[PDB]
C-alpha cells in the first residue's frame, strides 16, 4: 500500500500519480533519525516559578539581573528602551506558554521528541569556551534578543518567497521555536549558563547548522519505512 | 495610557459597527416576522 | 455530573437500554369469560378493587428486584404498552405494595393471536434507554488540569463506557459533555464527525494497539499510515479492496493481488 | 415530561443552525445568538405548549467582510416544516416560494423523512440552492467537537494561489467528500477548497487542505 | 519550458545523500575509464577516493537536474551545492 510514496525536492509527500498525501512530511520535515526527547521549558510549573524564571525588571533593584554576572551593571537600571525590549520578549515568552498549554499539549506533556539538543550544545560552548569562574560577561541584551529573535527566522525549511510558502514554513518551527525561546532566555543565558559573546555567536551558528542538518532528504522513500 | 487610549478608539469603533449591524438586522427581522404572519 | 456520583448513576440509567424482557420474570396465558370479575383467587381482590372483547386473559408476572434496579415505575411501563398498542389492548396493573408485581391484558380461535402478541411484547417493547446501547459502565478517570497558581494537580471525575455503539443519540443526552464523545469505531465517527476526526481516531486506535505492549514507534510513521488511509475522502483499507481501486498503473496493481 | 424534552431538543437545533449561518457569512444579532430557551418557549409555544415551526423562519444578510471575501453570496432563507414527512408538493411549494422571493439559497430542516421524488426535485432549482437537513442531527454542533478541526472555506483567488504554489492540478488534492457532514454544515459546493488548521505535536500547528467532491 | 531559470531556483542548496552517492559512483566510474582528473593526486589509487577528493575541493564536472513532481527541473552544478 505505501510502496510508492516519497518526499520529493518541493517538501511535499506524494504518490507515483503526483497526489499529495502530506503537504510536508511528518508535518515538520525533519528526519526521523534526527529527533530526540527534549522538555520545552515554558509548559510546566506555577505562574509564580515562571515569572521568577522569566521576568527581568530594570526598575526594581532586587528583581533585576545581578551585578557580579554583567560588567556593564552599572549603566542599565532606568533604561526604558531596554525594559520595552524586556517587555517583548516577556510577551513572546507568555504567548508561547498560553499556545502550547491551550492548543498543542493540554495534559501538561513536555517532553517531545524535537531535533536539534540545545542542552548538548550549551555544555558543549561552556566546555569549549570555559565559561567557569564568577567573571562577569560582556554580553548585553540587545545583542541577546535580536540574536535569538534572528535565529528564530533563519530556521529554513521551506524555500521561497511567496506569501504562503512563508505561511507553511512558521507554522513548520512553531514547536522548535517555543523550544529555543524558553531555552535561550535573557534571564537564563545571563545567569544559569553565564555565556559571554563568542559563546553565544557560537550557540546561535551551531543552531542554525544542525537544524539544517537534520532536516528530511528528498529522494526518500518514507512510505516503504 | 496611550495604550489604553487606542483599545478604548478600537472598542468603540467595534461598538459603531455593531450598532450598524443590529439596526441592518432589525428591518431583515421586521420583513422576517411579516411575511410569517402572511404565510398563516 | 462529572464529580458527583448520584448524578452520574442517574445519566447511566437514562442512557442505557432496558426492555420488558429485562425485567418480566413470567408470562402465562388464562381464560376468564367474565370481563368485569376474573377466576383467580390471589389477584381478585386487587381487581374488584380497581373496579370499584375475548374471553383469552394475558398476565405476566415480574421480577420486583431486578424492576427496582432498573428504577422503573409500572405507571410508566403501562403507559408505554397503551402507547405501543393503542386502544386495542385493555390493561389492568397491580399497584406496587402487592406481594407479587403483575400486569395484565385482554384483546377487544385467538388463542395463537395472543401467543404472537405476547411474544411480540416481550421482544419489542423498550421502556427506556438508547437502543443498541447494551451494558453501561461508571469509569473513574484521571485528568490533569492546571489549578489556579498554574501548577498542574491530578484530579479524578467520572465518565461512562458502554457496550454497544450509538454516537449521535448518545451525544444529545442531556448532562452528556457532547464535545468530547468518543467512540472505537471509526466509520462511526466518519458518518458523524467527518474525515478529520476520522484520521485523528484512526491514529488513536493504532497509537493504542502499537503502545499496550510497551512499543514506541515515531509518530510520522502513523501519520502517513492514517493519511494514506484518509486522502481520497473516505475510509480506504489496506486490502485488495482498497489498493486495487485506484488510479494507479496496471502493471502495479497486478503485482499485489 | 416528553413535551419539555422535545422543546429542548428543537430550541438546540435552532441555535446550532444560527451558529451555522453564523460560520458560513451571514450575520446574525448576538442577542439572537444566546437567545435563551425559557425566551424561545414564550416567543414560540403556545399556552397548551405546542411549538409552532413556522414562527422559527427567519433571514440573513451577509456581512461586508463575508461579502468581500466571498462574492458569490446571497440572502440566505431558512424555514422550518410543520408536516412530519415531506412530499413533492411541499418541496414544489418550497421552490416556488424560493424563487419568486428571489434568494440565493434555502435551508429545508425537516423532522422524519424526505420523499425519494423532492431528493430528485432538489438539483433542478437551479440558480438557487436548496439545501435539506434533520431535526435529529442538528441537535448537537459537531464543528464544537474536539477532533473536528476548524474548516475554513477558501476564495477563488485563494485557491488558484494554491494551485499555483504547489503547481497542482485539482485532483491531485486530498479530497472530502459532499455528503461529509462538515462539508454539509458550510455548505460546499464541487471543486471548493477548504483549509484546515490542525494541531500537531512535531510542529505545533500544520494546516491541511482538502478539495469538495 | 521545463527549465527553472537559475534566479528562482527554489530546490535546497545542499547535497542531499542520493545525490552525493550517486555523483560519487558516476565520478569513480568515469575515472576508472580513463577520464581526466581535476585535482592534484599525490598517491591516490582508488578511482573512489580520488573522486572524494574532487568532491572536497569542489572540482567535480558534474551538474545534478532535479525533477519536479510536475515535470519541470532544476540545474544545479556540483561546485555550487554545499557538501558536509
Amino acid at each position: 500500500a505505501l510502496e510508492d510514496i516519497m518526499v520529493h525536492y518541493d517538501g511535499t509527500t506524494r504518490n507515483s500519480l503526483g497526489d499529495i498525501i502530506q503537504f510536508l512530511y511528518g508535518e515538520d520535515g525533519l528526519d526521523g533519525t534526527q529527533v530526540e526527547r527534549q522538555t520545552i521549558d515554558t509548559i510546566p510549573g506555577s505562574d509564580k516559578a515562571f515569572h521568577k524564571r522569566y521576568y527581568v525588571d530594570l526598575m526594581d533593584e532586587k528583581n533585576s539581573i545581578k551585578p557580579d554576572v554583567i560588567e556593564y551593571a552599572a549603566d542599565i537600571l532606568g533604561d526604558v528602551e531596554l525594559q520595552k525590549e524586556l517587555n517583548s520578549e516577556y510577551e513572546q515568552l507568555v504567548s508561547d506558554r498560553k499556545f502550547l498549554r491551550e492548543i498543542v499539549f493540554v495534559n501538561g506533556d513536555h517532553n517531545w521528541p524535537l531535533p536539534v539538543n540545545l542542552r548538548r550544545i550549551i555544555q558543549n560552548a561552556q566546555q569549549i569556551f570555559h565559561l567557569d569562574r564568577a567573571k562577569a560577561s560582556d554580553l548585553t541584551i540587545p545583542e541577546i534578543i535580536h540574536g535569538v529573535r534572528d535565529l528564530c527566522k533563519k530556521l529554513f525549511v521551506l524555500r521561497g518567497e511567496n506569501e504562503l510558502i512563508k505561511e507553511a514554513q512558521q507554522n513548520a518551527t512553531s514547536l522548535f521555536q517555543c523550544l529555543v525561546r524558553a531555552r535561550l532566555a535573557t534571564r537564563r543565558i545571563l545567569e544559569e549558563f553565564r555565556l559571554n559573546r563568542d559563546a553565544f555567536e557560537w550557540v546561535l551558528g551551531t543552531i542554525e547548522a544542525q537544524f539544517q542538518r537534520s532536516l528530511v532528504h528528498p529522494g526518500e522513500m518514507v512510505g516503504v519505512i | 495610557e496611550k495604550r489604553l487610549e487606542q483599545e478604548q478608539r478600537r472598542l468603540e469603533e467595534a461598538r459603531k459597527r455593531q450598532e450598524a449591524e443590529l439596526i441592518k438586522r432589525q428591518e431583515l427581522i421586521k420583513q422576517a416576522e411579516e411575511w410569517n404572519k402572511m404565510d398563516i | 455530573i462529572a464529580l458527583d456520583i448520584e448524578k452520574a448513576k442517574v445519566i447511566q440509567s437514562s442512557i442505557e437500554y432496558t426492555t420488558l424482557k429485562n425485567v418480566t420474570s413470567a408470562t402465562e396465558i388464562y381464560y376468564d369469560p367474565d370481563p368485569t370479575s376474573t377466576v383467580i383467587e390471589e389477584d381478585f381482590d386487587t381487581v374488584e378493587a380497581y373496579f370499584s372483547q375475548s374471553p383469552w386473559l394475558l398476565r405476566l408476572e415480574l421480577d420486583r428486584a431486578r424492576m427496582l434496579d432498573k428504577q422503573l415505575t409500572m405507571n410508566q411501563v403501562a403507559d408505554k404498552i397503551s402507547e405501543v398498542f393503542s386502544d386495542d389492548l385493555f390493561v389492568m396493573w397491580s399497584e406496587d405494595n402487592a406481594d407479587k408485581l403483575i400486569i395484565r391484558c385482554r384483546v377487544i380461535e385467538e388463542d395463537q393471536m395472543l401467543k404472537r402478541i405476547e411474544a411480540h411484547m416481550l421482544d419489542l417493547i423498550a421502556l427506556r434507554g438508547i437502543p443498541g446501547i447494551s451494558k453501561v459502565y461508571m469509569v473513574k478517570h484521571k485528568v490533569s488540569v492546571p489549578d489556579e497558581s498554574g501548577e498542574y494537580k491530578n484530579e479524578e471525575l467520572w465518565a461512562l463506557e458502554t457496550d454497544g455503539i450509538n454516537l449521535a443519540e448518545v451525544m444529545a443526552v442531556p448532562g452528556v459533555d457532547s464535545s468530547r464523545t468518543y467512540s472505537n469505531s471509526f466509520v462511526e465517527i466518519l458518518s458523524v464527525l467527518g474525515i478529520e476526526a476520522t484520521r485523528s481516531s484512526l491514529y488513536k486506535e493504532i497509537l493504542n494497539v502499537i503502545a499496550f505492549d510497551g512499543s514506541y514507534v515515531n509518530y510520522r510513521h502513523m501519520a502517513l499510515l492514517v493519511d494514506v488511509m484518509t486522502s481520497r475522502g473516505y475510509l480506504m483499507a489496506i486490502t485488495r479492496h482498497g489498493i486495487n481501486r485506484a488510479d494507479t498503473g496496471a502493471l502495479m496493481r497486478c503485482s499485489f493481488e | 415530561e416528553d413535551n419539555n424534552r422535545i422543546i429542548s431538543r428543537l430550541w438546540r437545533s435552532f441555535r446550532t443552525v444560527k451558529e451555522m449561518a453564523a460560520d458560513r457569512g451571514y450575520f446574525i444579532s448576538q442577542e439572537e445568538m444566546d437567545q435563551s430557551l425559557e425566551e424561545f418557549r414564550s416567543k414560540i409555544c403556545d399556552s397548551m405548549g405546542n411549538p409552532q415551526r413556522k414562527l422559527m423562519s427567519f433571514l440573513a444578510n451577509p456581512t461586508p467582510e463575508a461579502l468581500e471575501k466571498y462574492s458569490d453570496l446571497g440572502t440566505l432563507w431558512v424555514e422550518f416544516c410543520d408536516e412530519p414527512s415531506v412530499g413533492i408538493k411541499t418541496m414544489r411549494n418550497f421552490c416556488l416560494r424560493i424563487q419568486e422571493k428571489n434568494f440565493s439559497t434555502g435551508i429545508f430542516i425537516y423532522q422524519n423523512n424526505i420523499t425519494p421524488s423532492a431528493n430528485k426535485m432538489i438539483p433542478t432549482v437551479s440558480p438557487a440552492i436548496i439545501e435539506t437537513f434533520q431535526e435529529s442531527d442538528l441537535v448537537v454542533n459537531i464543528t464544537h467537537h474536539e477532533l473536528v478541526p476548524k474548516h475554513i472555506r477558501l476564495s477563488d483567488g485563494e485557491k488558484s494561489q494554491l494551485l499555483q504554489r504547489y503547481k497542482l492540478k485539482e485532483s491531485q488534492l486530498p479530497r472530502i467528500q459532499r455528503e461529509d457532514p462538515v462539508a454539509r454544515y458550510l455548505g460546499l459546493k464541487r471543486g471548493q477548497v477548504v483549509k484546515i488548521i490542525r494541531r500537531s505535536e512535531t510542529s505545533g500547528r500544520y494546516a491541511s487542505y482538502r478539495i469538495c467532491l | 519550458e521545463l527549465a527553472i531559470l537559475k534566479e528562482e531556483r527554489t530546490t535546497t542548496p545542499y547535497l542531499t545523500k542520493y545525490e552525493r552517492a550517486r555523483i560519487l559512483g558516476t565520478r569513480a566510474l568515469q575515472i576508472s575509464m580513463n577520464a581526466p582528473v581535476l585535482v592534484d593526486i599525490e598517491g591516490e589509487t582508488d578511482p573512489l577516493q580520488i573522486a572524494m577528493k574532487e568532491l572536497s575541493q569542489r572540482k567535480i564536472p558534474l551538474v545534478i537536474r532535479r525533477y519536479l513532481p510536475d515535470g519541470s527541473y532544476e540545474d544545479w552544478g556540483c561546485d555550487e551545492l554545499i557538501v558536509d
